[PDB]
Formats: structure tokens, C-alpha cells, sequence
């Protein structure tokens, strides 16, 4: 129904998604493990 | 706070046991001398 010129801009359908602690070296073991390690050290 | 009450109880119990063991040792050293 209307005349289009050549595309002045090209686009497509795209996906938009939403985009270390100081003591993070303790992260491999849980906090309870460290606490029980201290307790076991005292007991030993 | 009651979990940490138990933990503090553990720590104090170990320290008091160490104190009792020193008293036993001291009694026997005084007996020796």
C-alpha cells in the first residue's frame, strides 16, 4: 500500500537479560566446618 | 543465641578441664617434693 525506500537501518529480534569477597578463600568449606574445625582443634 | 551458649559452654568446659589437670599435676609435684 505504500512505497518503502531502501533500509536506512537493519535490525532483528534479540534477547535482553540483566547484567570476590575479602574472605572468599573460606568459600570451599561451609561456615559450620570452619567452626567445628576450631572446636576440634581445641579438643585435640 | 542458645546455639552459641552451647559453643561457649564447650570452650569453658575445656578450659576448666585444663585447669583441673594442672591442679592435679601441681598436687602431685608438691607431694613429690
Amino acid at each position: 500500500v505504500i512505497d518503502f525506500s531502501k533500509p536506512f537501518m537493519s535490525l532483528g529480534i534479540s534477547i535482553m537479560i540483566k547484567k570476590p569477597g575479602v574472605f572468599s578463600f573460606l568459600d570451599p568449606l561451609a561456615y559450620e566446618i570452619w567452626m567445628c574445625i576450631v572446636f576440634a582443634y581445641i579438643g585435640v | 543465641w542458645s546455639f552459641y551458649f552451647g559453643a561457649l559452654s564447650f570452650i569453658i568446659a575445656e578450659m576448666v578441664g585444663v585447669l583441673a589437670v594442672h591442679m592435679f599435676i601441681d598436687r602431685h609435684k608438691q607431694l613429690r617434693a
